[PDB]
């Protein structure tokens, strides 16, 4: 197989991706969304952890689900999803604590604050995280080849 | 990771109220 979608490897390790992994997915993500929108692809609001889809090398893609959308619901809709695989297996009472810059990022995503306005915003913020900010795309699209590698040998 | 008592308007319950 080819790809895994995030709902898959949700199941099969029956526990929450950790946080280097949410940044990385909304990265690589982030990076398919805008070559498609360069190629005015329809714009699909991401409904559940099934449609993304973890490639063998490391790419994240998104798929429509079974069943106008502005650029910020897809972000806002992608934030959320991202929030539930890090909130996997929870008790609805229970809440785990995020490192700060992410839960900053997971914030603005969502537009639950108390400004990210594009698949480049999103990007940017990602390539932040790290030391050196020009190793983001290879550095996120190793975490993903590598989540990848290790679900299949489940 | 730590878990946590859920915060009364943290991000796990303004994000709840999204969906």
């Amino acid at each position: 197989r080819d790809a895994l979608s995030l709902e898959e490897i949700l199941r099969l390790y029956n526990q929450p991706i950790n946080e280097e992994q949410a940044w990385a997915v909304c990265y690589q993500c982030c990076g398919s969304l805008r070559a498609a929108a360069r190629r005015r692809q329809p714009r699909h609001r991401v409904r559940s952890a099934a449609q993304i889809r973890v490639w063998r090398d490391g790419a994240v893609t998104l798929a429509p689900a079974a069943d106008q959308c502005m650029e910020t619901e897809v972000i806002e809709s992608l934030g959320i999803i991202i929030y539930k695989a890090l909130d996997y297996g929870l008790k609805e009472n229970e809440e785990r604590e995020l490192s700060p810059p992410l839960e900053q990022l997971i914030d603005h995503m969502a537009n639950t604050v108390e400004a990210i306005r594009s698949y480049r915003d999103v990007m940017k913020l990602c390539a932040a995280h790290l030391p050196t900010e020009s190793d983001a795309p290879n550095h996120y699209q190793a975490v993903c080849r590598a989540l990848f590698a290790e679900t299949m040998e489940l | 990771y730590k878990i946590k008592p859920r915060h009364d308007s943290g991000i796990k319950a303004k994000i709840s109220m999204k969906t």
